[PDB]
């Protein structure tokens, strides 16, 4: 299971680090990603560690946001900078793990509210 | 009916295309082909699957046109 | 209505996929994308176009699942 | 323009070479291929020279048929061997030439009838 934290109220302009910790080991993750959904809007991927360790960012957060992980702590992070009101929404973390060859299980957190 | 087949991407892009499809629902499970240019995605609902199906023929990552059809791999 | 977009194949397989689609009608012309995984094929007739469209979601060359849709690229 | 020849009647087990000649230069072809259609049957590609000069063959003709070309003569060939009644149909040659970048013109011959008893 995945439990996100670090959300809340920041002012426009500020920085904020989201956390997601796994109950089991997530060190062999195929992918790790953060998604956000603002009220009455479609969910969008904001940041992804792709398989092999390359990254993808939404165009709107390029250069402002970083996705990282601590293997030792079993945690995924989203570093957010220069926060804008448009960054407002429920953020959730996504971890994919290969069980048997070619079969991948998906793990989702409950989400954490960010309000700029 | 929660299951779809996403296809038409190179092996190098598979994980990029999965994060794009993960937008439309909390994917439970996905199964990747050995050779093929396709994967089978299990969403939570018909409604999520339907949002994935509506993306059939759309371009992702500037240069990857993507097919999406109802999953017919019984086996899966 | 004579034009279709065939998609979902790697660049190295383009000419293998064109010969597969040449089966369904005497193609007048085809236009290949710079980066994209797609091509626009002009057939002689709607009926030929319709036969290529029926191949949407089928597997060619054991491992290439192929998308086919009505061509919407107006310049072409 | 492409005009095929060398078709006709052959006995089961025999060999046969089809020819197709172009009126303009086809030496820069993107691809060259032979197709066949038997009466009330779907046309199928028999043999193709893919871009870069690799070949594709229908499973039914692998090891029995060869597609080749003579640049000097502006001709494409289909060498057929161990002919079976199932190889019966109209054969046509297909040449694709890039005009401007990413744009390809397609040339088809009239066909040539091959009949195996």
């Amino acid at each position: 299971q995945l439990v996100e934290s670090g959300g809340g109220l920041v002012q426009a302009g500020g920085s904020l680090r989201l956390s997601c910790v796994g109950t089991g080991n997530i060190s062999s993750a195929y992918t790790m990603a953060w998604y956000r959904q603002a009220a009455g809007k479609e969910r969008e991927v904001v940041a992804g560690i792709l398989n092999g360790g390359s990254t993808h960012y939404a165009d709107s957060v390029k250069g402002r946001f970083t996705i990282s992980r601590d293997n030792a702590k079993n945690t995924v992070y989203l570093q957010m900078n220069s926060l804008q009101p448009e960054d407002t929404g429920v953020y959730c973390c996504h971890v994919v793990i290969e069980s048997t060859r070619f079969v991948y299980d998906h793990y989702w957190g409950q989400g954490t509210r960010v309000t700029v | 009916d929660s299951w779809v087949t996403v296809f038409g991407f190179p092996q190098a892009s598979a994980s990029y295309i999965l994060l794009q499809f993960a937008q439309y629902g909390n994917i439970l499970k996905h199964v990747m082909s050995n050779t093929g240019n396709w994967m089978h995605i299990r969403y939570q609902s018909k409604l999520q699957a339907r949002k994935a199906l509506s993306k059939d023929g759309r371009i992702f990552g500037e240069s990857i046109m993507i097919g999406v059809k109802p999953c017919i791999d019984k086996s899966v």
